[PDB]
């Protein structure tokens, strides 16, 4: 039946407990009060507490999915009226998001087998497309007959709208104002290029996702994802592709000017400590460059250079740069690259360059046009990406004219500016 | 082989099966061999070869082998190649009534046994509706009397379901349905085994019912309630704190 | 369990391409050139059976140069519609086909000139003696094909029509339009130069 | 025709009683084998049968595609005796052939022999996807909330169904594709070998389809025997035939191979340490580590270090050191320098051929590049990208542009990429080794002046090669002697390369040599007395980066000796390499310091 697995599956909700504390229930009360409507699961908790859910979740997971969503809607009615019971009409499905480390499988070895079962894998994220839309609950009324319905779509983001109800087929119109939806994007992926063959260019994959699922990830970010091996539409043939039902991202790939900005509180006290200490100048001169030596004067400079300084702000809008500029000089040896190599680790939030621009990185603002709609769109820079960081720099000496003039109006304003054709920007450097 | 066996074993929906599933592999070999027999949709094409199978060996039956225009067409071509109570004086046959007694998904030997009660007593009727509503209804209460017995709600959804299939709001002649039919089926050793067997027995028990009517007190009224489904209750409230 | 072929060669004339007109229609004649492409390999409809749609009726005949859609008499003429009809791909017979490009050689050009170029095919087992960036003496008859590149074009154009006078009360007119190019066939072929 | 009785009991008791040598029932291993490793697919060898009865073959010349149905069911039959429940999982099984004999081109196929058993020679090009497609059918009705039962589906049209169980309604029907059931589906060119192409004529093509779960079995670059069937390709639209009415053709494929995956084995890295562990492998792989030409023995040790590797370390995640080794060779184009490095491409694992501008794998960078197919945007890195563990060659690094220089630069200063183009914003793993070549300004070296001022390379990214080869002219009579001898030759001790590479694919995943500090203060001495020593009589230093680079030889000379860590007579060894690479890498001045510098020989 499937009543006996509702019930096997709602125990494991409230009946589950390690390190002796409750964990998914006061996570529901939690994310209740956020008014989150969905949660985090792990599925390697699932298959010691129990195993009449593991074994046929596996082969039939669209089978057995939307039942724990009716369970876990279930449960959420029951603690929010016994909760309005106790302090101080609308709540609909929860979505549920889970994640797992037992296994990665690359794409190359997948196959026209387990298909519609479960799978893990690895790979490159590349596209951002839209926020296409979808419907969960409209509103019907028949032209004609003026009689009114209603409709609701569940997981499919199977079935198309009533043939009939004389007023013929058609008959219906589909309002707006009294109507449902929710948002998708539709992501792409591709293996490591590091793990290939020698000759062959790559292969990419579509996904799906829903509406708190979404815009967790931005290109470049190395991800890890779980899904379904589902299909839609030579001879006769199929498109495959996989439908998103758990994503694992690493907490902050590639640097994030958006960053943490809410300390914990139990460092302030030690950070505190090193504060009050007299001792301070001399543990960060000892300790920026433990396998390095001499040079002690050259190292008492960092420290005053990372901390910033003086930003002051005056009536005229003639701010005073808040950081300052350092230029080593010397020979081979003598450390002049290995502190730079060092520097971007300890640091933050902060790029790292060669001269004349590296690989495909314009030491500056190269802007261009998008390859679809052929639109201006500011594309990156080398003096932004690090907007509020420092950055690292090697052989000065090789400069071009154009690559040099920006550099140096930023070195002394920290603000550049590009009036090219159609496109007018004052772009931010603050580094 | 898959699709093969599976249409040759829903005939039944020795020797039989072997020769069969031999004969459909070699005929079917032997009309797609040649480019004389096309145009043929692989969706029905394992049907009438089992009809000629069953033809062939040792012995055919006529009745459930065709069980429509293009089976006579490909035949001829293989083998060239080669209310509801008010209406009186109603008529029935076995899988009009298989299909009513179907509905609830009953066994087929209750139905079997309504139909050898409808072919041995259907001579002197007025309308089959009633006798054999009634022996359908009388076998559900005593086949499904556990899940009445745990869900009172199944009484009314049953009656409504029985009332709705042949058209009718008033539902007393329904009742009467009943209990006529429990009548006169009263007394056979049939109906002895499957009283027996799923003990009904007015819908409780032997060994409670004898002590019931004998005349004692220990007899077991259960107005309350078995330590089990308190030993569960608990668990109810045991989370009451969300 | 026979098919055959022809050929006539050693003709005393030579045309060139300039030197065709509308008048060697169906008419053999010899031409030399010069070869700048060839083809693919791909077996032709030479006989090909048919069937009717309500019965296992089979024809086995063929309208093989052209006009290769329907044909019409049924074995048992009771049917509502008689008119089309259905296919078959084994109860047939097939013979090889090849194209190439074929062009004009320099030392026959004149002033201000391209080397105006038209296409040829072959058949049967004379295929195979085709060859890329040669001169060739072709012989063959002037098949004709139709095409619709000429659109666009001054003067009237042709045009197909039913007639529909004599018999009455039986795009309604089914107008195809006409308008052809001058391909050229082979007999046989030899390598010139 | 119903001969089917006969054929197949005549063929099952082939494949029962079988016996050709010894009473040997070769097919009860395949049968028993496939049954173990859950196989969907047995092969049967054409030549025995065919020399048991050739009529077999002739009935399945006849029709093929028709043939396999007596064995298809007969493998099934044969699999559930001997594996009940096998039938349960695997729904059906296909089968293979091999050992046919007639031989046809790409080109030499004719009407007379389609619709027939077909073997073809050719190369496998441009292979796509391996798509899934339907073998059996379920349906979601709408005016019935129910389903359809199982259907296999032919190999030459699509399904579509009017009636219903319940009903003869024709009612709008769809397939449910979150219940069904596939199979594997290629569509794979195929293109003949020029290798053979008579004079003048060109090399046609076909087109082919690989079924029965053996996809991505094929690489570009290979030569296959594909054997199977032919037909034509009735795909509609065909009534807008103008010309002839003529159609296409395409085969269909059963046996498929790659002739026309390295591991180590107990005994093989047995083997391995035996030899490591004793006397000095050393001499014996400069000996056999390219055999090409006699050449010379410095720059084949130079790149034998090149070629292991050493060990990458950090001290608590900072001042990371690089354990890879990296080389760079120059000198008159007389001699061989594109042979050794294609030689090393042949033999590494994870080796990578790249070049400039024209004859090049790819421009030796990364960018948001277009595909073919369905214009697919991917990101493919230059050959340093794939070859992040292993080792990249490149040959005329002179012809190049500014930013294909930038980019060489930032991988050997930071073992990292960096994009900002198109809307995506990355970093990768870029510490492999790197190898190069250069043609000097007027073909010989100019051996009196010194390296930047006669090559008009720039110094940052030349700082980073520990070894700087050159070579010239060889003058005298015995280079005459060898080298014409052994060139003419070529038209007239070492180890196996296939042992040498498994050798390194076994080096670098276990050994990681240490090195213990017992006398290492002679490191600091004798660095502090040439440093000294160098602005005695000389113009340019010498600077700690050849210390570490001499460290990364003593680590990468323990690797290959495969020796517990570091011992002391090898850094002998590495820092008699670097010293004579700095030799030859100055002036005629340096003349006094080939008698004053040989004390630390
Ligand atoms: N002052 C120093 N202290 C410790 N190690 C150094 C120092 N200078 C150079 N090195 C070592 O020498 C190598 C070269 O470092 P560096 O001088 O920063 O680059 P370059 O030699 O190209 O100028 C590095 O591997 C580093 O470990
Ligand atoms: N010692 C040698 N033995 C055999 N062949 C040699 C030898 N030296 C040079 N060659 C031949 O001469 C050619 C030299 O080409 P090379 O100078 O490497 O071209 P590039 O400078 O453009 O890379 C090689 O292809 C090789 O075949
Ligand atoms: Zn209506
Ligand atoms: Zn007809
Ligand atoms: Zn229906």
């Amino acid at each position: 039946d499937n009543t006996e697995i509702i019930k096997s599956f709602k125990n494991f909700i409230l009946e589950f407990r390690l390190d002796s504390q409750f964990i998914y229930r006061d996570q529901l009360r939690n994310n209740i009060l956020v008014k989150n409507y969905s949660l985090t699961v792990n599925m390697e908790h699932l298959i010691g507490y129990n195993e009449d859910i593991y074994k046929k979740l596996s082969d039939e997971p669209s089978d057995i999915i939307p039942l724990f969503e009716t369970a876990i809607t279930q449960v959420a009615k029951r603690i929010s009226i016994l909760s309005r019971a106790q302090s101080a009409n609308s709540l609909p499905t929860f979505q549920l998001i889970l994640n797992s480390n037992a296994n990665q499988i690359p794409l190359r070895d997948l196959d026209s087998e387990h298909v519609s079962k479960i799978v893990r894998l690895s790979g490159i994220i590349i596209s951002t497309s839209v926020l296409s839309s979808r419907a969960t609950y409209l509103s019907i009324m028949c032209r004609n007959c003026r009689h009114t319905t209603s409709i609701t779509i569940n997981n499919f983001n199977t079935v198309s709208l009533p043939r009939s109800c004389n007023c013929g087929p058609d008959p219906y119109i589909i309002i707006h104002e009294s109507s449902k939806f929710i948002d998708q994007q539709f992501l792409k992926l591709q293996e490591i290029p590091e793990l290939v063959p020698v000759g062959e260019m790559p292969r990419n994959l579509t996904m799906t996702c829903d509406r708190y699922l979404t815009n967790k990830v931005i290109p470049g970010t190395r991800v890890t994802i779980v899904g379904i091996y589902s299909i839609y539409n030579g001879v006769a043939i199929r498109t495959p592709y996989i439908k998103i039902l758990g994503i694992q991202s690493d907490v902050e790939t590639s640097s994030i000017w958006n960053s943490v900005t809410m300390f914990t509180e139990e460092e302030e006290e030690e950070f505190l400590q090193l504060s009050r200490n007299p001792k301070l100048y001399e543990i960060l001169t000892n300790s920026i460059a433990p396998s390095i030596f001499g040079n002690e004067d050259i190292k008492k400079a960092i420290v005053c250079l990372l901390m910033g300084g003086s930003k002051k702000i005056l009536p005229d809008g003639m701010r005073l740069r808040g950081d300052i500029n350092v230029l080593l000089l010397g020979d081979p040896g003598t450390a002049k690259s290995q502190l730079l190599k060092f520097v971007e680790k300890v640091s933050p939030i902060a790029v790292y360059t060669s001269g004349k621009g590296s690989s495909a990185a314009g030491l500056t603002a190269s802007v261009q046009r998008d390859p679809m709609t052929r639109e201006f769109y500011l594309e990156g820079g080398a003096m932004v990406l690090a907007d509020g960081g420092v950055v690292c720099i090697d052989e000065f000496d090789k400069m071009r004219d154009e690559d040099r003039v920006a550099i140096h109006e930023a070195m002394e304003q920290q603000t550049i500016s590009i009036a090219k054709a159609g496109i007018t920007t004052v772009l931010n450097s603050r580094t | 082989q898959h699709c093969v066996a599976e249409v040759l074993r829903l005939d039944p929906q020795s020797g039989y099966l072997k020769k069969l599933t031999n004969a459909t592999s070699i005929l079917y070999n032997t009309s797609l061999n040649k480019v004389m027999l096309k145009q043929d949709e692989e969706v029905a094409r394992c049907h009438i070869c089992a009809y000629i199978a069953s033809q062939k060996m040792n012995e055919k039956h006529m009745p459930d082998l065709c069980y429509p225009k293009k089976a006579k067409h490909l035949m001829n071509l293989f083998r060239q190649s080669l209310s509801l109570l008010v209406k009186k004086y109603c008529k029935m046959t076995t899988e009009e009534i298989i299909r009513l007694c179907n509905d609830f998904e009953l066994p087929r030997e209750v139905a079997y046994k309504i139909v050898d009660e409808y072919n041995i007593n259907a001579s002197r009727l007025v309308c089959p509706w009633q006798l054999v509503c009634g022996l359908v209804l009388n076998c559900t209460f005593i086949v499904f009397n556990e899940r009445r017995r745990k869900d009172p709600r199944i009484d009314h959804f049953i009656v409504s379901k029985m009332c709705s299939l042949m058209l009718t709001s008033k539902v007393d002649d329904v009742i009467e349905c009943v209990k006529l039919v429990k009548e006169l089926i009263i007394g056979e050793k049939w109906f002895r085994d499957l009283q027996i067997r799923y003990d009904d027995f007015d819908g409780i028990r032997y060994d409670e019912i004898i002590f019931r009517k004998l005349g004692s007190m220990l007899q077991t009224t259960n107005i309350l309630v078995t330590d089990d489904q308190y030993n569960i209750w608990k668990k109810r409230i045991e989370m009451d704190l969300a | 369990e026979r098919v055959f072929q022809i050929s006539f060669f050693n003709l005393p004339t030579v045309h060139r391409i300039r030197d065709i007109r509308s008048e060697k229609i169906g008419s053999l004649l010899s031409i030399s050139g010069t070869v700048t492409r060839t083809s693919e390999v791909r077996p032709e409809l030479y006989k090909a059976s048919f069937t009717c749609d309500m019965c296992r009726a089979i024809v086995d005949n063929v309208e093989q140069s052209f006009k290769y859609t329907e044909p019409t008499f049924c074995p048992n003429p009771s049917c509502e519609n008689r008119a089309f009809w259905t296919l078959n791909v084994t109860r047939s017979r097939f013979l090889d086909w090849q194209k190439v490009r074929i062009q004009e050689n320099a030392n026959e050009i004149p002033t201000g000139s391209m080397p105006r170029t038209l296409d040829v095919i072959l058949r049967g087992d004379s295929v195979e003696r085709a060859k890329p960036g040669d001169r060739c003496k072709f012989t063959g008859v002037e098949i004709v094909v139709p095409d619709v590149t000429q659109l666009g074009l001054p003067g009237v154009k042709p045009s197909s029509t039913l007639d529909t006078r004599g018999i009455s009360k039986t795009r309604s007119l089914g107008v195809r339009d006409l308008t052809y190019k001058i391909s050229f066939l082979a007999c046989h072929v030899i390598s010139i130069g | 025709p119903n001969v089917s009785r006969t054929i197949a009991r005549e063929l099952k008791s082939f494949l029962l009683e079988y016996t050709d040598e010894t009473g040997r029932s070769v097919y009860g291993a395949r049968i028993r084998t496939l049954g173990e490793m859950n196989s969907e697919s047995l092969e049967v060898n054409y030549r025995h049968l065919a020399e048991s009865k050739a009529i077999l073959a002739l009935f399945l010349a006849k029709c093929p595609e028709e043939m396999l149905k007596i064995f298809d069911l007969v493998a099934m039959e044969a699999t559930e005796l001997h594996y009940p429940d096998y039938a349960r999982i695997h729904s059906e099984i296909h089968v293979r052939i091999s050992d046919f004999p007639t031989i046809y081109s790409l080109r030499e196929l004719r009407e007379s022999n389609l619709s027939s058993l077909v073997r073809v020679t050719g190369v496998v090009t441009r292979r796509t996807g391996v798509f899934p497609q339907l073998k059996y059918v379920k349906f979601n009705c709408l005016k019935c909330g129910s389903i359809l039962g199982p259907f296999f589906q032919d190999s030459n049209e699509e399904i579509r169904i009017s009636f219903c169980t319940n009903c003869k309604s024709k009612g709008p029907f769809r397939v449910n594709g979150e219940k069904t059931v596939y199979r594997n589906y290629q569509r794979v060119t195929l293109q003949e070998a020029p290798g053979t192409v008579p004079p003048g004529r060109l090399p046609r093509h076909r087109e082919v389809i690989l079924l029965a779960d053996l996809v991505d079995v094929s690489k570009p670059g290979e030569e296959v025997e594909v054997t199977g069937i032919y037909k034509n390709n009735y795909d509609g639209n065909l009534n807008a035939k103008n010309g002839f009415p003529v159609f296409a053709t395409i085969i269909e494929a059963n046996s498929i191979k790659r002739r026309e995956v390295f591991s180590w084995t107990e005994e093989e890295e047995r083997e391995f340490r035996k030899i490591s562990r004793d006397r000095g492998i050393i001499d014996k792989i400069i000996s056999s580590m390219a055999p090409s030409i006699y050449g010379h023995r410095d720059i084949k040790t130079a790149v034998a270090c090149s070629l292991f590797g050493g060990v990458p370390k950090n001290v608590n995640g900072k001042h990371s050191i690089r354990g890879d080794i990296n080389v760079l060779l120059l000198g008159d184009p007389g001699t061989a320098k594109s042979q050794i490095l294609k030689y090393v491409e042949k033999t590494a694992h994870r080796a990578v051929f790249a070049t400039g501008q024209g004859a090049s794998a790819v421009g030796l960078t990364a960018s948001v590049r277009k595909d073919p197919i369905t214009k697919e945007w991917t990101l493919e890195g230059g050959a340093l990208v794939l070859a992040d563990k292993g080792v990249c060659l490149i040959d005329e690094f002179d012809k190049m542009n500014d930013q294909d220089r930038t980019s060489i630069h930032e991988a050997m200063e930071q073992q990292s990429i960096s994009i900002s183009k198109a809307g995506i914003v990355t970093t990768l793993q870029a510490r492999c080794s790197i190898i190069a070549a250069a043609n000097p300004n007027g073909g010989r070296y100019n051996s009196t002046l010194p390296l930047a001022q006669n090559v008009s390379l720039t110094e940052p990214i030349l700082s980073r090669f520990d070894i700087l080869c050159v070579v010239r002219d060889l003058v005298d009579e015995e280079a005459d002697e060898r080298l014409a001898t052994f060139v003419v030759d070529s038209h007239v001790s070492p180890i196996p390369q296939e042992l040498l590479m498994k050798y390194i694919h076994y080096a670098r995943t276990k050994i990681y040599p240490k090195l213990h500090q017992m006398d290492m203060d002679k490191v600091s001495r004798v660095y502090a007395d040439l440093r000294r020593e160098s602005i005695s009589t000389g113009s340019f230093p010498i600077t700690v980066r050849h210390l570490e680079s001499i460290l990364r030889i003593a680590e990468s000379f323990a690797k290959m000796r495969l020796s517990e860590f570091v011992s002391s007579y090898d850094l002998d060894r590495a820092i008699k390499v670097v010293v004579d690479s700095f030799v030859d890498a100055q002036k005629v001045s340096v003349r006094r310091q080939l008698r004053r510098s040989f004390a630390i020989y």
